[PDB]
RNA sequence: GAGCUAGCCCUGGCCAGGGUGAAGCUGGGGUGAGACCCAGUGGAGGCCCGAACCGGUGGGGGAUGCAAACCCCUCGGAUGA
RNA sequence: GAAUGCCGGCAUGAGUAACGAUAAAGAGGGUGAGAAUCCCUCUCGCCGUAAGCCCAAGGGUUCCUACGCAAUGGUCGUCAGCGUAGGGUUAGGCGGGACCUAAGGUGAAGCCGAAAGGCGUAGCCGAAGGGCAGCCGGUUAAUAUUCCGGCCCUUCCCGCAGGUGCGAUGGGGGGACGCUCUAGGCUAGGGGGACCGGAGCCAUGGACGAGCCCGGCCAGAAGCGCAGGGUGGGAGGUAGGCAAAUCCGCCUCCCAACAAGCUCUGCGUGGUGGGGAAGCCCGGGUGACAACCCCCCGAAGCCAGGGAGCCAAGAAAAGCCUCUAAGCACAACCUGCGGGAACCCGUACCGCAAACCGACACAGGUGGGCGGGUGCAAGAGCACUCAGGCGCGCGGGAGAACCCUCGCCAAGGAACUCUGCAAGUUGGCCCCGUAACUUCGGGAGAAGGGGUGCUCCCUGGGGUGAUGAGCCCCGGGGAGCCGCAGUGAACAGGCUCUGGCGACUGUUUACCAAAAACACAGCUCUCUGCGAACUCGUAAGAGGAGGUAUAGGGAGCGACGCUUGCCCGGUGCCGGAAGGUCAAGGGGAGGGGUGCAAGCCCCGAACCGAAGCCCCGGUGAACGGCGGCCGUAACUAUAACGGUCCUAAGGUAGCGAAAUUCCUUGUCGGGUAAGUUCCGACCUGCACGAAAAGCGUAACGACCGGAGCGCUGUCUCGGCGAGGGACCCGGUGAAAUUGAACUGGCCGUGAAGAUGCGGCCUACCCGUGGCAGGACGAAAAGACCCCGUGGAGCUUUACUGCAGCC
RNA sequence: CGAUGUCGGCUCGUCGCAUCCUGGGGCUGAAGAAGGUCCCAAGGGUUGGGCUGUUCGCCCAUUAAAGCGGCACGCGAGCUG
RNA sequence: UGGGAGAGGGUGGUGGAAUUCCCGGAGUAGCGGUGAAAUGCGCAGAUACCGGGAGGAACGCCGAUGGCGAAGGCAGCCACCUGGUCCACCCGUGACGCUGAGGCGCGAAAGCGUGGGGAGCAAACCGGAUUAGAUACCCGGGUAGUCCACGCCCUAAACG
RNA sequence: CCGAGGGUAGGGCCCGUGACUGGGGCGAAGUCGUAACAAGGUAGCUGUACCGGAAGGUGCGGCUGGAU
């Protein structure tokens, strides 16, 4: 449930903040963090390759366990739920009876004190992880691998989930968060439940300053520029687009599909996204 | 007002210095040309 | 050629004093329980006034200048993008 | 002889402008060939969150002393950051290196690229971050945490003693972190003392005093005291920490647990070592056997890795500790003690500036620390002033115009003007009080008004003591006194009503635009299933992202409220296994060249053969578009209504003479004595209109309009006064410009605006202060305009290519 | 065109006369007073304000009158902008 | 105290029929729709048929002139949580009662806000008819909405 | 000291009036269509919502004060 402010400044009128209610611990595990090397959007040539990035709060990267088939059969106790500045999901600290400590992304409904486990034999309960082929059809699931042992790729952001829809051969059919219907190999691991912090999308940033804390520099419209800069540049006074609306690099940006046509994974995609 | 020359000894040696020139095809042509012209100094003097 | 300037990255530093008084908390009131109201506590904010600091609004001066952009008065921001 | 030619020399302007902040000078003595300018003394003025002191950059001998004055110094010069010479910088503990890692750079392995080269996990380099042992005083002309003195400390080597399973580049702990707010206790720093020490003073009417003036500390091992930081202890189990592990992690039990214990830091004390004023006397002597105490205020600094709250969730590595592996366990390590050993580089001086960046001894720019006192509510603000530092490297007169900066003004009070531009007014604090409207925060310091000094008396609470006096902070009541005036000086909003635009704080054309422009939360379209789309790169590699559709890219719109209509024929995008067209290639009917021949060589029809295009359909917060004419109602007028041409369809809601309205100062209403502006209306909208969004909107604005009140030298309309110049004298002494000049007016003439030609008029020779009508005055080979088969930026359904994609 | 700066205002004037006023006249459909029209006449004079960048013009209150033109649409090495 | 009936309310789950859509198969010259038609869809393979899948909404028979609730209103089935109500016993209390200005709560549908969902239906809208015309009735499309959560709105022929 | 009242400033209520504008009542000799009363030629009415020259239409739900 997102929190609101009284309008005691112009920006607090609309600003909203996460309530941070699931958070039970306010410092990361020291042995599970490393420095997150800020890029400013610049590549190894020093060139900006993603515009308008930089200047956000310093962050430490929390090492997340996106495998879990790593430790089949070894249960762990959910020791804490924490904030992670590098993702929209919250993260949950796991204490394995092994003594090993790792982070997973916190599912919706996880409780500190409960246990979770991974493997072909794990009970179908929130926070457990199994190869897809052992999760009952209809189960909503998250942190799904795309190919076996390659690491969880799908349904990782706050509130998202995939639904198991059916089985065909070595493969399982998933409804991804985008509504796409996709075959995924049955030996791919998933974790049962949806990702937590589902209210993330109701945050109202409230002021320009708040984007800046997030490392989002101001985005300037092509129409505000000159012809040297952008297809929409120029014109006396305001100007409509005067041509098919385009990117700074000239390609059309209202409908033009851009997935590569001869891509091998097309054989595994059943239905393009909806909406 | 703040003008263009703001001397800095490290910056000087690291930008125009002998080792920077030698690191690079164009920088070695600088030294080659400056020796052929008979320059008394091949790179800028900076105190260090 | 980025010792000027623009942006980003790493690591440090700086922001007198005063004002306003959000949430929360506590107490009292209220109710079937509440919402809520009141007081105290509290100390939030691209909040207010104002130096340093960052600016450069209007006028005057300067105009072979003190200065190839300066000077006086006035003026904007000053915990923040 | 000319090229705004080139190089050099030398003129003119001209003894002209100027001599670089309006903080300011005067005199006496000295030196010397020479003195406003150097030294000394007295007086005066200026800075004092600096214009004083310390550090880092940068600079590189500018430092100190002697001897000098040609040049440098905006004058002068005996002086100097200048010339010549001599001297001067001293470290195990300060900074850097023999330590660590950050971005980044480099780069074994590896990857890529015609060459050159580009990348690249480890490693290495890389600091103003981490880490690490020195404080106070004395001394030199010039260095001092460096020399010396006193008291401390670090590492390395060796040795002795005691102790222990010792041992690492490997494992683990730790190092290790934000923002805002903040407790307790201290210290730095400061104020007061009738107390302690002190040379002396009694003036000019009074005072021999609880008088004046001066000072009343600094460092310090162990120990101790006070205040804090850090840390749970034992056993058992163990499959994780890429070997091992007794360590760490996990589970369980016991005790201890906001106590303690151990440990570390700060502060105080502490053997000991220092310092030590005014005044007087010639930096030194004296003061002095100096005294060295009490009270109060008190940090943003210290204890510190403290505490709380919050969201935007806040380096690494080494030192250090612990664990074990090879090994080795006569070794090795640990603790104490002792002796020895301890390298390289920097250190002068300037450092908000005459020594740095600005060509200059340039009113500009330059990061960190200290930055005293009193009063003003506070403060780093303001005024004065301490220590300390200065009077700004031309002066002397005069007392015009004019200019600058400043002060005042009768009566009027915006009549000024494009505009109240400018300048007045207002101005801090306390108290009373405060509207529409509103998103309920605000609007608000709304507006408007009262108080403000000093004296006496009474008294309230808080801090420090002790619970009292004393001190200190915030008060309250009564009664009085003085002046024109009590934030008595300095620093310190003029206010209101009403439109446009932009929601808001922000950002911008460095150096003519700060805005209504950009950005902005927020809204919508669209792409992207992850080796993502997209971006840079030939590539490898990177960013995206160690992210995963509540995510990432592109586009438009721009808080919020209420909304966002109709047209898909054209263009775009999306969908469409049919059909048409469709290149290489496949196919080979048929035909040709040549050879005596087999054969060799060539042309070539049907047929098969992709994307693309054509074709079918969808699609507007995709590019975009959103009519005309005739007729009709009891009077006129108009036309709900009908007709008809055209179209893809004919502009909806809302708004409208508008940041849009040509005609236009439309018309009407408001305001004014008077209103091309402004506000409110009307609608024949030349030429509004719904995300190039439409219409509104509280709050906000150095934005742009209109009005009023207050107040004014803006003005009627000008006067006076001040200082810095202008002016005169001494010193120094530019500049653009310049065919040459012995350079008047009129009326004509002349390439059409004549000092220069004609006629006539006027006119003795030469300067000085002034004014700008002319010399088609200076500057800049006109930016406008045209021309050149000149250039460059930009666009596209111009042409032709290319990357990219299919 | 190797540059002749532009509208309007302010300031400062000066000139022409086809005269706005004041002075002198003739004619009148001039009783008087007040006008109309023409002639002579350039000596002097020819207001303040609202609107608008305005010149101009309209308006307010006055006036003897509120003249019209030239001087590089006079005057930016005089100012404004 | 001991019993009963009930679509009374709230929460979580769950079943089958049907519509539409997607895939596979089979098949071809129309289907659909109306008073009659046309638009629409269909040789780019529709309709009709069979198999598989997805998804939302509503619950046939039982079902009634029925039941329950204060009203609005409530209907597959299971469980949990929970309200009202009736009956028998005549056991307890001892008038503890009725009404009720204000207040507070509830309050069909449509509508609003934020998020989700979207099969069918369907304001607005587009097109075909009808008609003198037809901004309607009928037909083919079709967006809000209808559905869920939370917050508003507070109306009605909210009627007996 | 209080004090009629006068003066400055800011609020509240009420009346009269205003370019222009909204609908209402009445007049009736007009133009358009015909929504309701019969099954009124689409049963009517209804709250709400969206739309249309106009009466009105349609959606959702409700009522019978509906003919057969
Ligand atoms: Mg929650
Ligand atoms: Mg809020
Ligand atoms: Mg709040
Ligand atoms: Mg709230
Ligand atoms: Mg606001
Ligand atoms: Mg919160
Ligand atoms: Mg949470
Ligand atoms: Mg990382
Ligand atoms: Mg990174
Ligand atoms: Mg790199
Ligand atoms: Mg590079
Ligand atoms: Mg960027
Ligand atoms: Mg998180
Ligand atoms: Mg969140
Ligand atoms: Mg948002
Ligand atoms: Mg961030
Ligand atoms: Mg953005
Ligand atoms: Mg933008
Ligand atoms: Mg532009
Ligand atoms: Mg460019
Ligand atoms: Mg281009
Ligand atoms: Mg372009
Ligand atoms: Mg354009
Ligand atoms: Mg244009
Ligand atoms: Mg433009
Ligand atoms: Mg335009
Ligand atoms: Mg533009
Ligand atoms: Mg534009
Ligand atoms: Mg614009
Ligand atoms: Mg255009
Ligand atoms: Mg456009
Ligand atoms: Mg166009
Ligand atoms: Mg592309
Ligand atoms: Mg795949
Ligand atoms: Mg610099
Ligand atoms: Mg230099
Ligand atoms: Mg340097
Ligand atoms: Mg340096
Ligand atoms: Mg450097
Ligand atoms: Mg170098
Ligand atoms: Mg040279
Ligand atoms: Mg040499
Ligand atoms: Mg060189
Ligand atoms: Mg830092
Ligand atoms: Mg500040
Ligand atoms: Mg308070
Ligand atoms: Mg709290
Ligand atoms: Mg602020
Ligand atoms: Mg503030
Ligand atoms: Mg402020
Ligand atoms: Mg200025
Ligand atoms: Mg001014
Ligand atoms: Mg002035
Ligand atoms: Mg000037
Ligand atoms: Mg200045
Ligand atoms: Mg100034
Ligand atoms: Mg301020
Ligand atoms: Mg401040
Ligand atoms: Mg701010
Ligand atoms: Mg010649
Ligand atoms: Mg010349
Ligand atoms: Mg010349
Ligand atoms: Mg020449
Ligand atoms: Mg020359
Ligand atoms: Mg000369
Ligand atoms: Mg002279
Ligand atoms: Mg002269
Ligand atoms: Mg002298
Ligand atoms: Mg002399
Ligand atoms: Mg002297
Ligand atoms: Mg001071
Ligand atoms: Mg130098
Ligand atoms: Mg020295
Ligand atoms: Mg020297
Ligand atoms: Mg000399
Ligand atoms: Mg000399
Ligand atoms: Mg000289
Ligand atoms: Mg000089
Ligand atoms: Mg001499
Ligand atoms: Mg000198
Ligand atoms: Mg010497
Ligand atoms: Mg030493
Ligand atoms: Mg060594
Ligand atoms: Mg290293
Ligand atoms: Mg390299
Ligand atoms: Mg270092
Ligand atoms: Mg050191
Ligand atoms: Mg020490
Ligand atoms: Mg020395
Ligand atoms: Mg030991
Ligand atoms: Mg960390
Ligand atoms: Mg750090
Ligand atoms: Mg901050
Ligand atoms: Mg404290
Ligand atoms: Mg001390
Ligand atoms: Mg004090
Ligand atoms: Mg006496
Ligand atoms: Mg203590
Ligand atoms: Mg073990
Ligand atoms: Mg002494
Ligand atoms: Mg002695
Ligand atoms: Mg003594
Ligand atoms: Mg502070
Ligand atoms: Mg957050
Ligand atoms: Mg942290
Ligand atoms: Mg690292
Ligand atoms: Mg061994
Ligand atoms: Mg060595
Ligand atoms: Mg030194
Ligand atoms: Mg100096
Ligand atoms: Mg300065
Ligand atoms: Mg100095
Ligand atoms: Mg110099
Ligand atoms: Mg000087
Ligand atoms: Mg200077
Ligand atoms: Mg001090
Ligand atoms: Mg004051
Ligand atoms: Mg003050
Ligand atoms: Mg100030
Ligand atoms: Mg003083
Ligand atoms: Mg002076
Ligand atoms: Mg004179
Ligand atoms: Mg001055
Ligand atoms: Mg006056
Ligand atoms: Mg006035
Ligand atoms: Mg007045
Ligand atoms: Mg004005
Ligand atoms: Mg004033
Ligand atoms: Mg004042
Ligand atoms: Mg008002
Ligand atoms: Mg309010
Ligand atoms: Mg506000
Ligand atoms: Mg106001
Ligand atoms: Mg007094
Ligand atoms: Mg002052
Ligand atoms: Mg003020
Ligand atoms: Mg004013
Ligand atoms: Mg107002
Ligand atoms: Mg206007
Ligand atoms: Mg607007
Ligand atoms: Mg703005
Ligand atoms: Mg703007
Ligand atoms: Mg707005
Ligand atoms: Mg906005
Ligand atoms: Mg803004
Ligand atoms: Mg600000
Ligand atoms: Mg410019
Ligand atoms: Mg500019
Ligand atoms: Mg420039
Ligand atoms: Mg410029
Ligand atoms: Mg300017
Ligand atoms: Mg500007
Ligand atoms: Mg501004
Ligand atoms: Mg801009
Ligand atoms: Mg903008
Ligand atoms: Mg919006
Ligand atoms: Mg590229
Ligand atoms: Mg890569
Ligand atoms: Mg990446
Ligand atoms: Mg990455
Ligand atoms: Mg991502
Ligand atoms: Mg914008
Ligand atoms: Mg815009
Ligand atoms: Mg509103
Ligand atoms: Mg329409
Ligand atoms: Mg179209
Ligand atoms: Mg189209
Ligand atoms: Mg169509
Ligand atoms: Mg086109
Ligand atoms: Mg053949
Ligand atoms: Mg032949
Ligand atoms: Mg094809
Ligand atoms: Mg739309
Ligand atoms: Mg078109
Ligand atoms: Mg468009
Ligand atoms: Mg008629
Ligand atoms: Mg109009
Ligand atoms: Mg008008
Ligand atoms: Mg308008
Ligand atoms: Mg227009
Ligand atoms: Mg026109
Ligand atoms: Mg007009
Ligand atoms: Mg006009
Ligand atoms: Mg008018
Ligand atoms: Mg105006
Ligand atoms: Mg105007
Ligand atoms: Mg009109
Ligand atoms: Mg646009
Ligand atoms: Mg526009
Ligand atoms: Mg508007
Ligand atoms: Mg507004
Ligand atoms: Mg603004
Ligand atoms: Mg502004
Ligand atoms: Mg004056
Ligand atoms: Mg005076
Ligand atoms: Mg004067
Ligand atoms: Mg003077
Ligand atoms: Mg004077
Ligand atoms: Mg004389
Ligand atoms: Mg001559
Ligand atoms: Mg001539
Ligand atoms: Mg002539
Ligand atoms: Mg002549
Ligand atoms: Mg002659
Ligand atoms: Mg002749
Ligand atoms: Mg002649
Ligand atoms: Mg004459
Ligand atoms: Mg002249
Ligand atoms: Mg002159
Ligand atoms: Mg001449
Ligand atoms: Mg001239
Ligand atoms: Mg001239
Ligand atoms: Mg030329
Ligand atoms: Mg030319
Ligand atoms: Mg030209
Ligand atoms: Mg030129
Ligand atoms: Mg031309
Ligand atoms: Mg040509
Ligand atoms: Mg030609
Ligand atoms: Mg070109
Ligand atoms: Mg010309
Ligand atoms: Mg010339
Ligand atoms: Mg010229
Ligand atoms: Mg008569
Ligand atoms: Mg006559
Ligand atoms: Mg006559
Ligand atoms: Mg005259
Ligand atoms: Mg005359
Ligand atoms: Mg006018
Ligand atoms: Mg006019
Ligand atoms: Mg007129
Ligand atoms: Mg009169
Ligand atoms: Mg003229
Ligand atoms: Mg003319
Ligand atoms: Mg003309
Ligand atoms: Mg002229
Ligand atoms: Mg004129
Ligand atoms: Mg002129
Ligand atoms: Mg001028
Ligand atoms: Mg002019
Ligand atoms: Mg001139
Ligand atoms: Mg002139
Ligand atoms: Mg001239
Ligand atoms: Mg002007
Ligand atoms: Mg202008
Ligand atoms: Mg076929
Ligand atoms: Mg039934
Ligand atoms: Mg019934
Ligand atoms: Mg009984
Ligand atoms: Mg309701
Ligand atoms: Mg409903
Ligand atoms: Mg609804
Ligand atoms: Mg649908
Ligand atoms: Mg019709
Ligand atoms: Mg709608
Ligand atoms: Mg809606
Ligand atoms: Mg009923
Ligand atoms: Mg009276
Ligand atoms: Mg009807
Ligand atoms: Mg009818
Ligand atoms: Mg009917
Ligand atoms: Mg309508
Ligand atoms: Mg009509
Ligand atoms: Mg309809
Ligand atoms: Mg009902």
């Amino acid at each position: 449930a997102v929190k609101k402010f009284k309008p005691y400044t112009p920006s607090r009128r609309f600003m909203t903040v996460a309530d941070f209610s699931e958070i039970t611990k306010t410092e990361p595990e020291k042995s599970l963090v490393k420095p997150l090397k800020k890029t400013g959007g610049r590549n190894n040539q020093g060139r900006i390759t993603v515009r308008f990035r930089g200047g956000g709060h310093k962050r430490l990267y929390r090492i997340i366990d996106f495998k879990r088939w790593d430790k089949v059969g070894i249960p762990a106790k959910v020791a804490a739920i924490e904030y992670d500045p590098n993702r929209s999901a919250r993260i949950a600290l796991l204490h394995y009876v092994d003594g090993e400590k790792r982070y997973i992304i916190a599912p919706d409904g996880l409780q500190v004190g409960q246990q979770v486990v991974a493997g072909p034999d794990a009970p179908i309960q929130v926070g457990n992880a199994l190869p897809l082929r052992f999760i009952p059809v209809g189960t909503v699931v998250h942190a799904v691998e795309l190919e076996p042992k390659k690491g969880a790729k799908l349904a990782r952001a706050a509130g998202t989930s995939a639904q198991i829809q059916g089985r065909e051969g070595d493969y399982v059919i998933l409804r991804l968060p985008s509504g796409e219907l996709r075959k995924v190999h049955g030996e791919c691991y998933a974790t049962v439940g949806a990702v937590g912090n589902a209210d993330h999308k109701n945050i109202v940033l409230g002021k320009a300053g708040r984007s800046r804390w997030l490392g989002r520099r101001p985005h300037v419209r092509g129409a505000a520029m000159n012809p040297v800069d952008h297809p929409h540049g120029g014109g006396e006074g305001r100007a409509p687009r005067g041509r098919p609306p385009a990117s700074p690099w000239g390609w059309q940006t209202k409908g033009l599909k851009t997935r590569k046509r001869r891509k091998p994974s097309s054989r595994f995609i059943i239905a393009r996204r909806k909406k | 007002m703040k003008r263009t020359w703001q001397p800095n000894r490290r910056k000087r040696a690291k930008t125009h210095g002998f080792r920077a020139r030698m690191r690079t095809p164009g920088g070695r042509k600088v030294l080659k040309r400056r020796r052929q012209k008979g320059r008394w100094r091949l790179t800028p003097a900076v105190r260090k």
